């Protein structure tokens, strides 16, 4: 499962370029009798187009009676838009091959979800000048009507 | 073949620097001094002052005229901060329909 | 003249500018042909809703308009390299086209074939425009002056080239076409050439899942790679034609294991 | 809820028919009561997997049949049968249960060629799950040509004796109570197409101004027959058409829609466009889909036609402005099984529903509104029924709606459109008596 | 306006803000919503999208009437409307099923040019602002708006070389350029392109 | 993609030879309105 | 009760329609001529010249008449083209 | 629904009524205007 870093899912808010997500997969082995938790290194997440954009090794950070989980940490999505697949191919010879993939769409920023003009330090000049032209325009129309020619 | 593989971290693009902030403060109050220079040039110093004010029964159409001219800038000023295009559009419809009648009886009342 | 303008302007509209682009009335008899909605509605009804259909670009909107599926190329040609991907895949052996059509997660590949009814806008005469735009990106992999018969002809029958016979779109479009009529002869109606079943080499990486009534729109599927890791042409040469209950035991000359 | 006592089965036949892509049983019981308080009820036991998929349940007397009050309830689950003329505590009675199911079986070779016969695998009981003791009970498996068992038992009894197009056997004496001792699996050839739809929504539209009723149906049909190996090839299909005569085989080429008597404006569309391969002859609407529906394939389409309203609607006697409509509950191909049906009838804009009666026990019913063309006010009255499990051949019924539609609300349609045209033209008058000239 | 469209160009997508002209879709969606909620009859969106070029064929005819009424008397405007209503050069790109983005283009070319000629005759500021609103709404629709921004300046410039300058020609052109060039810059397909 | 003359006669019936005579007749009383039609022609 | 409604159904008269569909497009054409003559002569009562109260009076009575003929006309012409009500 | 030959007759008769009343308007305008 993958979700946002603050807990929300892809379903409630779809993803976005330069976003904070978390990914979590859990493994389990079988000694013939019980499903025990699987201690392992070498497990690698891949965020992937045609070419891979992320290979992150998975730290455990979790436990259960019959499952040891693995996380990847909060990682930032690429600014490249597109349809990225989330892939774990655990392929180690000797023991069982597993593949988990989930294909998701990761979109550009909306027109609303930009740094705002009052927020940015550079656009205070132009907000002040547009506000100056507007207020001087209002005194221009009131002064123009109330004068006598 | 199978085994461990080197990591990839996707080195991001750099953002261009914004501005030094007190320079922007300096130009903000320079533009403030220019607009205040405009108003102080208008109201008394260049003698383009209020020669006539319609104090009769056509004053209410003049206040309606100021209600339209200030009203559309209040609507646009609300549109600058949030306030989606449809609520702005119905706002300037609900101002533009009574407001065009009281901003035309006024300009019928003044033939200059 | 004002009255003659009306009769001209209605005759020209009725004859030359009022025809559907979907129903194709070629009258192979005043017969209508809706093989495009038949095939695209097969994709809409009988495919999982996230399958990816890699067809040539000038049919890219209609698929997404009618099949409601995901394509790879499309009518506006804003990325020419991603169109040279599909153009490279359509004109290459299927060993090197399976490799490039699974690297992009493609499971369906459809082609247009107007050889049974004479459509002429099929994907075998706009096939050179798949080699021109993919030769300028990848030279010496896909190249023109192949697909020709060493005197400058563009042939389709048993006189044709070896690169033309082993191409992907050739053996995808002309599959089961000589077994159509009788006797092992097939008169291609557009190209006016007769092909034989000793032509059209078999297809070991793809398998057809749909073919329309007048054989216009063929829909193929990338069958999954083999479980025991061997290549699919070795599975194909395993399951047939080899070798008359005759064997040979030999040092396999395989090198060394890493 | 287990029944106590007071019924003992002397004779018990059980004839399963398997011949038209839904399982039908015709049980024939002859019961004896015990010396006690004379009780008047009966309990028929079904498994939990068969009780979920059952579409018809009825009872006869064998002497001369009238009907009986057969009620289906709502882990062996039961169905009650209520007798009139409460029975003396020692007297033989006779009885016939008929029942129609939804399941037909699994294709036992699930991949088979299109020119080859298919064989299906059905699973059932051999000893009958009766809530009471039986003294004699014979089984009869009527249906198609070839029947064969699956994992035959070692006992030479409880083994099938094949008859001419039949398969007769059964545990014949002294079965004590609820007996899940052995589950039968039988394979059998079955050359019907096995059409079944998943979601049928059918919308009808009563209209008092046009005096017409307008049917529109949306079918989502699958073919649950055996899937075909080596994919689909048009060469083998077209050669299979050109060889001979198109006998009985799996896939779907044509559908015969049995419509009401005088139907006028026939149409047949897909999602992407309309389909021109349809033939609307008198009383019969033949349909060819775009692709032949092989085993496991989907096809969602829409048909529609137009009847006059004078034979589906009837003015009541006490009030002139009270109408009673009886709607055909189901029209379709002759061999189909309906997994979901939602019947939306649409009364006009001022109609008010008084009484609702349905012959088939529905799953749901509700009354909403929906705005069609020139519904300026609230809109049409959408009375929608939800039926779950239906058979094309079995569920012969008509839905009876009793409503009113007074002439105060009959003329409010042209008066409402007149109200919009009038307020639009007075809006033109206000925008032309108004002075704006700076 | 913010639609990623992951169903096309599969690994890449198509942003459809800066690869689309959002003026045909919001017009036919305004007609669909308008006769949906305000007028009483709910018709399907496929019928709005098909019967769209026959609807604006007539508005092209009315706008050609008003344009030729600004060039000569109205009796030539009815000849021009009768010509362009049924002419085979426009019915080619205006067939009944044709939602191909020149169904809305010419019925804004003629309203744009009608308010331009009506703005340049009388020298009115208002007719040259509502020439610029239909110039903007012509930019929202079709990618051959460039023709207008090389024809209205070609007209005014030929008014300069002939010695026919006036205050009407100034007072029309300079507010056409002001409003029409601050306004056509808002379509995300056409960004700061009219600056550079 | 150049075009031949039967598309010009084909798309417009007799308007194709009133099209130049309209321009030549719009010169002979040349208002400021008609420069638009001449340049646009 | 399904049996009471079944008896009450099959002992009843059929639906006698108000206006049949085959005579109804003629009512649509004649109604279009009537409401087009009445509303076409209604915009000239406000059109030419008058006082205000007589222009309001004749405009509102002639717009009532032409409006109701317009609504009944588009009901019949709605039913004529294939859509119903 | 209307056929295609009947639509051809409808389109031509709208064209002929259109051009006819255009010519009538131009004659009445050109005769009786200063
Ligand atoms: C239109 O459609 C077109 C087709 O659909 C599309 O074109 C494709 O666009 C993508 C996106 O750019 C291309 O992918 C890139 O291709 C680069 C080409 O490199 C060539 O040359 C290299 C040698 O110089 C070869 O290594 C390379 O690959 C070869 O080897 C592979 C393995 O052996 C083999 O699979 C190949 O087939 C080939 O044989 C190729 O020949 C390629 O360099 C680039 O790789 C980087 O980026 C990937 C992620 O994007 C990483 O997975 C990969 O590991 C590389 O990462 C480097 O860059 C990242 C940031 O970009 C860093 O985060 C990494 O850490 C790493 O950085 C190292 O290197 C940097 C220098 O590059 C250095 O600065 C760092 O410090 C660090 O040292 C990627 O694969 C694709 O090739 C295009 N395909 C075609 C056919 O054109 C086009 O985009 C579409 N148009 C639009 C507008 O979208
Ligand atoms: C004297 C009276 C004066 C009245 C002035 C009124 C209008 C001035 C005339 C023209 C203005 C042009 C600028 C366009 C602004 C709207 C863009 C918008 O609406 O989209 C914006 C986003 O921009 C865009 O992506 C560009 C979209 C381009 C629109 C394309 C459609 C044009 C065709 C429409 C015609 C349809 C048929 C009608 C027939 C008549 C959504 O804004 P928002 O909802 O997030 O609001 C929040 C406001 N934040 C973000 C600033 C806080
Ligand atoms: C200032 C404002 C002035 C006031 C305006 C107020 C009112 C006027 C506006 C609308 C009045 C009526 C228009 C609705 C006609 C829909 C026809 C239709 O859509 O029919 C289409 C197809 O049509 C036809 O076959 C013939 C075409 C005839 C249409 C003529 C067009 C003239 C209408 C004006 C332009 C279009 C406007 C709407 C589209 C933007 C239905 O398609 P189908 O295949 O699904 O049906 C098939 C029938 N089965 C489902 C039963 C099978
Ligand atoms: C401005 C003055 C008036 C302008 C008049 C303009 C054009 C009229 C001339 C020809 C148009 C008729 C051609 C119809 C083509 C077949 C229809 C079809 O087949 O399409 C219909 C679309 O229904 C329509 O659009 C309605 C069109 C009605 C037009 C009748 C004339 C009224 C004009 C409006 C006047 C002003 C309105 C004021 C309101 C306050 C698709 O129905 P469906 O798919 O749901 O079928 C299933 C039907 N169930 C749902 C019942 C099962
Ligand atoms: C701006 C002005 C617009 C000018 C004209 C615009 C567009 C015309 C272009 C094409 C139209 C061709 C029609 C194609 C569809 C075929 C349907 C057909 O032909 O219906 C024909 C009959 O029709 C007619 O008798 C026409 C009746 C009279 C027309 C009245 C005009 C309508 C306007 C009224 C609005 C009044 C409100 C005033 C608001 C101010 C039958 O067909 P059916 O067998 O399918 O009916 C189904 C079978 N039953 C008969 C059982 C139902
Ligand atoms: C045509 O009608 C058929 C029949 O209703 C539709 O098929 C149904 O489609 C839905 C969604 O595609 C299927 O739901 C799916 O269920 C599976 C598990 O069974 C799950 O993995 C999916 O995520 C999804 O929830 C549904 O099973 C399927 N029904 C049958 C019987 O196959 C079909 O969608 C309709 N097609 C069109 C184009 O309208
Ligand atoms: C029975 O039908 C009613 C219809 O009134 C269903 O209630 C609606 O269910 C939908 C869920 O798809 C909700 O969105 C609506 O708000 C519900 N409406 C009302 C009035 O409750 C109900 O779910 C159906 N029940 C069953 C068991 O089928
Ligand atoms: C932690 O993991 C080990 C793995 O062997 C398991 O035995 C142990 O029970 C786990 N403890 C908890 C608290 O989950």
């Amino acid at each position: 499962v993958h979700s946002h870093a603050d807990g929300t899912s892809y379903d409630e808010e779809p993803y976005k370029i330069k976003d904070k997500v978390i990914y979590s997969v859990g493994f389990s082995e079988w000694n013939g009798e019980e499903w025990l938790p699987h201690i392992a290194d070498d497990i690698q997440f891949e965020l992937r187009q045609v070419d891979p954009y992320y290979r992150l090794t998975l730290s455990p950070s979790g436990n259960d009676s019959e499952t040891q989980y693995y996380t990847t940490g909060e990682f930032i999505l690429p600014d490249r838009h597109g349809v990225f697949t989330f892939l774990t191919d655990y392929r180690k010879i000797g023991l069982s091959f597993t593949t988990d993939k989930d294909v998701k769409a990761i979109r550009h920023l909306a027109n609303d979800e930009y740094p705002r003009s009052w927020e940015i330090s550079n656009s205070w000049v132009y907000i002040s000048a547009i506000c100056g032209v507007i207020v001087a325009w209002i005194f221009f129309v009131v002064s123009f009507v109330t004068t006598s020619s | 073949k199978f085994g461990i593989k080197p990591e990839i971290h996707h080195i991001f693009h750099a953002e261009p620097k914004r501005v030094a902030k007190p320079i922007a403060v300096i130009f903000v109050l320079i533009i403030f001094i220019t607009i205040l220079s405009l108003i102080v040039t208008w109201l008394n110093s260049c003698a383009a002052a209020f020669n006539n004010i319609p104090t009769g029964v056509t004053a209410v159409y003049f206040l309606g005229f100021i209600a339209t001219i200030v009203g559309f800038e209040v609507i646009f000023a609300r549109y600058y901060l949030g306030t989606s295009i449809f609520e702005t559009l119905f706002s300037s419809l609900y101002l533009g329909a009574p407001g065009l009648l009281t901003s035309t009886k006024f300009l019928r009342s003044f033939g200059q | 003249y004002l009255y003659l303008f009306v009769f001209h302007s209605t005759w020209v509209t009725r004859t030359a500018y009022s025809s559907p682009s979907v129903v194709l009335p070629s009258q192979t008899k005043l017969a209508l042909i809706d093989d495009f909605r038949e095939a695209y509605y097969w994709l809409r009804m009988n495919s999982d809703e996230d399958s990816k259909v890699a067809a040539w670009w000038d049919y890219g909107y209609q698929i997404g308009g009618m099949a409601d599926r995901t394509t790879l190329v499309d009518n506006n040609t804003w990325n020419n390299t991603h169109i040279a991907i599909v153009g490279k895949a359509m004109a290459s052996p299927e060993e090197k086209s399976y490799e490039i059509l699974k690297e992009h997660d493609v499971d369906y590949v459809l082609v247009i074939f107007g050889g049974l009814i004479g459509f002429g806008g099929d994907d075998i005469n706009k096939f050179l425009w798949m080699i021109r735009i993919s030769e300028g990106i990848w030279p010496e992999e896909i190249k023109e002056r192949d697909f020709y018969t060493a005197e400058g002809e563009y042939r389709v029958d048993a006189r044709a080239s070896e690169t033309m016979r082993n191409s992907l779109l050739y053996k995808m479009s002309y599959k089961d076409f000589p077994q159509l009529f009788n006797g092992g002869q097939a008169t291609d109606r557009v190209r006016q050439q007769m092909i034989t079943p000793l032509d059209v080499p078999p297809l070991d990486y793809f398998d057809e899942v749909f073919t329309s009534e007048n054989w216009m729109v063929r829909i193929y599927q990338l069958k999954k790679d083999d479980a025991q890791g061997r290549t699919l042409r070795d599975v194909g040469e395993l399951t047939r034609s080899s070798t008359k209950t005759r064997r040979s035991i030999k040092r396999p000359e395989l090198g060394l294991r890493v | 809820y287990e029944p106590p006592a007071t019924w003992e089965n002397v004779d018990y036949k059980r004839t399963i028919d398997v011949s038209n892509a839904y399982i039908s049983e015709t049980i024939e019981i002859t019961i004896k009561n015990i010396a006690s308080e004379p009780a008047t009820e009966y309990f028929t036991a079904f498994e939990s997997g068969i009780f979920s998929k059952v579409s018809f349940f009825s009872a006869y007397f064998t002497n001369e049949a009238t009907f009986l009050n057969s009620q289906l309830l709502a882990e062996i689950r039961y169905g009650i049968i209520q007798f009139p003329n409460a029975i003396s505590p020692q007297e033989e009675v006779s009885l016939v249960i008929k029942s129609f199911y939804n399941t037909v079986g699994i294709p036992y070779p699930e991949h088979v060629g299109m020119s080859e016969e298919q064989h299906l695998l059905w699973e059932t009981n051999r000893l009958p799950l009766s809530a009471y003791d039986t003294k004699k009970a014979s089984f009869t498996l009527i249906g198609s040509s070839s029947f064969e068992e699956y994992h035959p038992p070692n006992d030479e009894s409880l083994l099938g004796k094949a008859n001419g197009n039949s398969f007769e056997f059964g545990p014949w004496e002294d079965i004590p109570r609820f007996s899940s001792n052995e589950t039968l699996a039988i394979v059998y050839s079955h050359n019907a197409p096995l059409n079944q739809v998943v979601n049928l929504r059918r919308d009808i539209w009563l209209s008092h101004w046009a005096s017409t009723i307008q049917f529109e149906e949306y079918y989502e049909l699958t073919n649950k027959a055996a899937k075909l190996s080596k994919g689909f090839s048009r060469l083998e299909l077209m050669k299979q058409i050109q060889t001979q005569n198109m006998r009985q085989t799996h896939f779907v080429t044509v559908l015969d829609m049995l419509l009401p008597e005088g139907a006028t404006d026939h149409y047949f569309t897909d999602l992407v466009g309309l389909v021109s391969t349809s033939h609307a002859e008198r009383d019969h609407f033949f349909i060819r889909p775009r692709f032949p529906i092989f085993g496991g394939w989907n096809y969602n389409f829409t048909v529609g036609w137009t009847n006059k309203l004078s034979d589906f609607l009837h003015v009541s006697s006490g009030s002139d402005e009270k109408f009673v409509a009886s709607i055909p509950i189901l029209n379709g191909p002759p061999d189909t099984v309906y997994d979901n049906v939602e019947l939306s009838v649409f009364l006009p804009e001022g109609a008010e529903i008084f009484d609702i009666d349905s012959p088939v026990p529905f799953t749901n019913v509700s009354i909403e509104t929906q705005k069609s063309y020139f519904d300026l006010n609230k809109g049409h009255v959408k009375l929608t029924f939800s039926y779950r499990n239906l058979i094309s051949q079995v569920a012969n019924g008509q839905v009876l709606i009793k409503y009113d539609y007074p002439k105060s609300s009959f003329f409010k349609k042209p008066l409402s459109i007149a109200c919009y045209i009038f307020t639009a033209l007075m809006g033109v008058f206000v925008l032309k008596t108004l002075n704006m000239n700076v | 306006l913010n639609w990623f469209d992951d169903r096309t160009w599969y690994p890449l997508g198509r942003v459809t803000g800066g690869t689309l002209y959002p003026g045909l879709m919001t017009t036919s969606a305004f007609i669909w919503h308008a006769l949906r909620n305000w007028l009483g009859l709910p018709i399907d969106i496929r019928n709005v999208c098909v019967l769209f070029a026959p609807l604006f064929s007539g508005v092209t005819a009315w706008a050609t009437y008003e344009f030729t009424k600004e060039i000569k008397d109205a009796s030539a405007g009815l000849l021009a409307a009768g010509f362009i209503a049924i002419v085979p050069g426009y019915i080619s790109r205006s067939v009944a099923g044709s939602y191909d983005n020149e169904a809305i283009a010419i019925t804004l070319l003629m309203v744009t040019f009608m308010f331009w000629i009506k703005a340049q005759k009388t020298g009115s500021i208002m007719h040259a602002t509502c020439a610029a609103l239909f110039y903007f709404y012509m930019v929202s629709a079709w990618g051959g708006y460039v023709f207008i921004t090389n024809l209205i300046p070609l007209h005014v410039f030929l008014l300069i070389l002939m010695g026919r300058y006036s205050s009407k020609l100034y007072s029309a052109y300079t507010t056409w350029y002001a409003i029409g060039t601050v306004a056509s810059m808002q379509i995300p397909f056409v960004g700061f392109l009219p600056i550079r | 993609q150049p075009v031949s003359w039967p598309a010009f006669f084909f798309d417009t019936h007799f308007l194709i030879w009133l099209f130049p005579a309209g321009v030549f007749l719009l010169f002979l009383d040349l208002k400021d309105e008609h420069v638009f039609v001449i340049a646009y022609s | 009760t399904y049996e009471q409604l079944y008896k009450e159904f099959h002992s009843s008269k059929s639906f006698q329609p108000f206006i049949h569909l085959d005579t109804q497009p003629k009512f649509a054409i004649c109604g279009l001529i009537v409401t087009l003559a009445v509303l076409s002569s209604a915009l000239f009562a406000v059109g030419s010249k008058s006082s205000y109260i007589k222009k309001l009076f004749f405009y509102t009575i002639l717009s009532v008449i032409g409006s109701l003929f317009a609504g009944l006309t588009t009901v019949f012409a709605s039913n004529s083209f294939g859509v119903y009500v | 629904m209307i056929s295609d030959e009947q639509l051809n007759s409808l389109a031509i008769t709208f064209g002929i009524v259109m051009m006819t009343l255009i010519v009538i308007y131009h004659a009445v305008d050109s005769t009786m205007s200063p």
